[PDB]
């Protein structure tokens, strides 16, 4: 565990550190209406791309990672959302998808999938829960 | 030499969050127009982007929201159409042009107000599919006017003062320096003397300012038409700032562009499909599945969930036991359940029997029980069969019908992997015990006493059945409510344990018999060998059924004395 | 020693509710419909002056099961669709028109001149039924009567006539031939012999059934020239008698509408509502199920204290759902749920009050509604309310303050509080409040394969002393079922008076704590003392609370150290 | 008791006119099949006092149904109670569901070797009602 205000400070620092902005995977990096969350829009790694073609037979447009704080568990919670690359009239379309097997799609919330649960706390958390299974830089 | 024609990068890179479309569906239920507001972060821009991301959410529909300190508020609007064809048929070049005229009419009054964005959209609420196209009015007056520039490194000293000035005034897109050499708000009389202009840039590309620069320069040519040569500063919050010696040249008329190109680099609308949110069945199924998986990966890695999910379970009886067992079964991920009961729902039934309501009285129990399972979890494969199970030690009321029921019961026992005898009394247990023994199926027995219960399993040295060896299982017996819950949970826990490789499993012990008691709150676990003279298991009884078929059953039911003879229990 | 002949009413009607249920059934299908009733003239109740005419659902069946000596009387029923019509019909005219059909058929066959008719109105909204029986008795001519004097010398013919009517059940009359044998009615043979017998439906002494009017009327049509004859009234009892008869003075007089209980001429009314009241039926059978546990098994078991116990449930989750189900089974009529949640799509599979279609609805209000859906008479209320966790900073101070006040109001007004919540830290605030308000408390806590059940009510509370009672814990399905029922069984056992000198009650042992385990299938029982240093118990904490109120609550929640220091635990 | 042994004793019991010679019975009848005996009885004076003391209502009559329970292979006595009221000033009978049935003495209340049926009658019927 770790206090809400300690996490609020470290999130803004990590955000302003541009460590996510300098990431090759990130299309966009943004805080929510509050400063208490961080939404990461990411370019799919090659391995994820290979898996969605193998497992789901579909093409992946991008994934969304949301770093949130649960005031219940007093810990960070990582929400995930997966989008499909598609088309309609010849116009490329993007579609939020609900994978048959999302465990195997990678190598391992209300509308979201979710991962389950000292000054360096958040920066280290990202290393294990994010930077481990996705390449950096 | 060392002079160029100034080029321009696209002003913005649009990302529309799913919550933005939610709010779009919500407002359509609460063509037209409506204001939008987005906060630009110009200090932190992803390296993969040539311009600042334009990010709109549900909160973008509210004119005043909470921006961070150095962020820049950007005013825009959205135009929603009620017909897909109206969206396609819109002249885009004409639409964006008359947005530019609105930016121009604003720009002459206040130069900082000539910048905005626009979204056109069509929301298909049936399919939950969304069509959007962003555009950023950019105008050149005159269209024939280009800008010749060359580097001016001596002015690099002004970069810091403009960064801080733009940070503080977040509503301001442009500043100039006055006669006192200080950064001030744009004034047409002042710029005329000093001839130095600073613009807030949204582009990260070196020496390529955002196309928005066209807007400001178009107003600069209207305000001070005689200014051919000035100094242009393009201010960025990174090391990418640059200064230019600028000249307006020729090669009124207003050119307009700025429709955003798609992921393919073509001028087309984007399309977002949210339809997967309309499938809660799939959402539920995955939710329930992952919850089960947590029992494996987090706690007991060797646990087999798949053998449980694949198990076909026959429930004999729809009573209190049948209702609680089934509920605990679906919780373990068992998807196939057949109820067998001859009853009809009583008005008083629902209170002890967990699958039924008061409004359900008068309906057949077996079907309704199954129907209720699908009401809890619609993906459940659940059926029920109205069937009588003949009591041993009684004459047959209908020989013909009970013969048919006998055949159907055996067929059902062949069809299922696990059998639960949930029946009312001992007298109803004999026939299914025999049939399951012949078909060699795994059986769980649950019997209720007033304060006590018995849960046991028929085997596949042998364990032996229910009949092998005081108010328990009496059929006139009214039982304390807690007993059935206790019995049912242990019945299922014994089952899932049994499906695991062993004499203990990953889930713990797998006893032959479990007897609990309420009065001392105790539980006993006892074993027992298959009895030689039992009128269920005994090879003489098995021999008897195989040869004589239904004729043996009819006789053993109506004359249990005859059954003791065959079993050799008579001599005992 | 001669007299004029009087008559008793032909029949006495009794209509079983099956007849009205069957009459109802046909009002939803498609004039008069045929009825068939078997008369037992061998056994007639002493209370009755005539053979009972008994109607059921099977009276609509044209051919039904008869006993051997019984007589299949035929009739019809006229069902009007409006009550007003039933009233306004002329009874005196209607029964006359039926008699004409009886008179008509009587000339063809003298045995077909006896029948009955039921006029009716079925009100299906109130399930109320109006019926009137009548027997078309006709005296033709109206002026012609019968003078009779007894002739006991004919008593030898009684047995011959008794056994004759027994054999032929479709025949109402018989005569003698020249050989003095019993045969069927024939106009030829009767003029010579002048001996006629009638099967009698009356038990009234020397007073034959009014049906006799019909037979004497047909006799005068067939044999107009017979003034004097002998009449045998034949009964299967000892009360048969012979009569020497004479006719003494066209127009037909028709009587025989059945009188009611008060002897007035008026329809009968049956009220079958209360078959329309399943709420009361269900209520009575349910309680009667409960009473069976008392009289048959445990005579001194007290039901009323359990029925009158007001129960507060904190949390609507798996435990709350099953606990309430075990409570309504025990006869508890008042349950109040408290939950801050909303039903998820996944919820119904482990939470026994909800269905898939119920996702998106508030749990508390819905759990209570679900109880009313099971058993419509329940005092059941949901309350959407948050319980503050200790060791966390308050999310909304003003809001949780209101919810704090609302929780105490709820605890005080309820008799027994169950703590069903998700976590250990969520138990503290209710444990403190329930301590202050002197309420009996049962806890239930779930671990992976283990469960905990204990009573606060010196014994001391939950806080008085690995996956157990944690926010993230996923449990085996069986654990919650086990803990829920043991909680309720402990609660019912707790409301019973303790036997003299021992701890036990009529329902058995009342342990302090129960801790179960799934892997080894075993139950542990432990008894713990109350502690002077407990955070939810200690008089130091109780007097701190009484003095500082919500401010003591707010600080203890956010800084447990402050609470531990007050209680002297640190 | 066997079914057919009960079927014979029911017909003997009926034919003995024992119920027909009772003062209470308005009517005695066997059902469509011979499996049962419906007794329509006049309320005893003691019952009339009771229902008026407790339910504050007038009793019309009592229906007892003598049936064979094929579950327990034993006799089962069913009970229906009727109330006296009026509508227009004429008598109306109404099937009632007593708020307390136990202290008063298919919707029916139910009671919870060759001489078998005659004994069982004396115990389960003639005892409380009286002969
Ligand atoms: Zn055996
Ligand atoms: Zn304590």
């Amino acid at each position: 565990m770790i206090p809400y205000q300690e996490w609020h400070s470290q999130l803004q620092s990590l955000y302003d550190s541009q460590i996510f902005h300098n990431w090759a995977l990130s299309q966009d990096v943004h805080l929510n209406d509050e400063k208490d969350g961080l939404l990461l829009r990411l370019i799919p790694t090659r391995q994820l791309q290979k898996n969605t073609e193998r497992i789901e037979n579909k093409l992946l447009n991008h994934i969304e990672l949301y770093l949130t704080y649960s005031k219940v568990y007093n810990e960070p919670l990582l929400l995930l959302r997966i989008w499909e690359e598609k088309s309609i009239d010849g116009i490329p379309m993007t579609k939020l998808m609900l994978p048959t097997d999302i465990e195997s799609l990678l190598d391992v919330g209300s509308v979201w999938y979710s991962f389950h649960p000292m000054s360096t706390y958040l920066r280290r958390w990202v290393s294990i829960f994010i930077f481990s299974w996705l390449g950096y830089e | 030499s060392s002079e160029r024609v100034l080029s321009y990068a696209p002003a913005f890179k649009s990302f529309l969050d799913t919550s933005f479309f939610q709010e779009l569906s919500r407002l359509k239920l609460d063509s037209t127009s409506q204001p939008l507001t987005v906060n630009l972060d110009l200090h932190n821009i992803p390296k993969s982007a040539d311009q600042v991301p334009l990010f709109l959410t549900n909160r973008s529909f509210e004119k005043h929201n909470n921006k961070r300190t150095n962020e820049v508020p950007l005013q825009g609007s959205i135009f929603n159409f009620n017909v897909l064809d109206e969206f396609k048929n819109l002249d885009k070049q004409l639409f964006l042009h008359q947005r530019a005229l609105e930016c121009w009419e604003d720009g002459i009054k206040d130069i900082n107000k000539c910048v905005s964005f626009v979204i056109i959209s069509f929301a298909d609420l049936k399919k939950y599919r969304f069509y959007y196209w962003l555009g950023v009015p950019c105008f050149q007056r005159p269209s024939s006017t280009v800008l010749h520039v060359r580097p001016e490194p001596s002015l690099k000293g002004l970069f810091s003062k403009c960064q801080k000035w733009f940070d503080v005034n977040y509503s301001k897109w442009v500043c100039i320096l006055d006669a006192d050499d200080e950064i001030v708000n744009y004034d047409k009389s002042i710029i005329r003397k000093t001839k130095v202009l600073a613009i807030r840039d949204t582009s990260t590309m070196e020496n390529v300012p955002s196309a928005l620069t066209k807007n400001f320069l178009s107003v600069l040519q209207y305000d001070v038409p005689d200014l051919i040569d000035f100094k242009l500063l393009i201010i960025r919050q990174n090391e990418g700032s640059f200064a230019l010696n600028a000249t307006f040249a020729s090669i009124p008329d207003m050119k307009v562009s700025g429709w955003e190109r798609n992921v393919q680099g073509k001028l087309a609308p984007r399309v977002v499909d949210l339809s997967s949110l309309l499938d809660p069945l799939k959402i539920a199924d995955q939710s329930v599945d992952l919850n089960l998986k947590l029992m494996k990966w987090r706690i007991l890695p060797d646990l087999n969930l798949d053998i449980i999910k694949n198990t076909k379970v026959l429930l004999l009886g729809a009573g209190t036991l049948g209702c609680y067992v089934s509920r605990a079964l679906i919780a373990w991920g068992v998807r196939k359940i057949t109820f067998v009961d001859n009853g009809t729902v009583s008005y008083s039934n629902p209170v002890r029997q967990a699958l039924y309501n008061f409004e359900d009285a008068g309906k057949p129990k077996a079907e309704l029980a199954a129907a209720s399972l699908k009401r809890i979890f619609p993906l459940m494969d659940a059926t029920g069969v109205k069937l009588s199970i003949p009591m041993i030690g009684h004459k047959l009321v209908n020989e013909e019908a009970q013969h048919k029921d006998f055949d159907r019961l055996r067929a059902l026992i062949k069809e299922h992997d696990i059998i639960f005898l949930l029946v009312d009394s001992r007298e109803s247990r004999w026939l299914p015990s025999l049939l399951s023994n012949i078909e060699n199926k795994t059986v769980i027995n649950a019997a209720l006493g007033f304060d006590s219960y018995l849960v046991m399993r028929h085997g596949n040295k042998q364990l032996g059945c229910y009949f092998c060896h005081r108010t328990l299982d009496q059929m006139c017996t009214v039982t304390r409510p807690g007993v059935a819950m206790m019995a049912s949970s242990l019945a299922v826990e014994l089952m899932t344990s049994l499906l695991q490789t062993k004499e203990t499993t990953v889930l713990g012990d797998i006893p032959h018999q479990i007897r609990g008691f309420l009065h001392n709150f105790s539980i006993l676990k006892l074993e027992t060998p298959a009895y030689e003279h039992c009128p269920a298991c005994s090879p003489k009884v098995i021999e008897a059924f195989t040869d004589l078929g239904w004729e043996f059953v009819k006789k053993a039911l109506e004359h249990p004395l005859y059954l003791e003879e065959i079993s050799g229990l008579s001599v005992i």
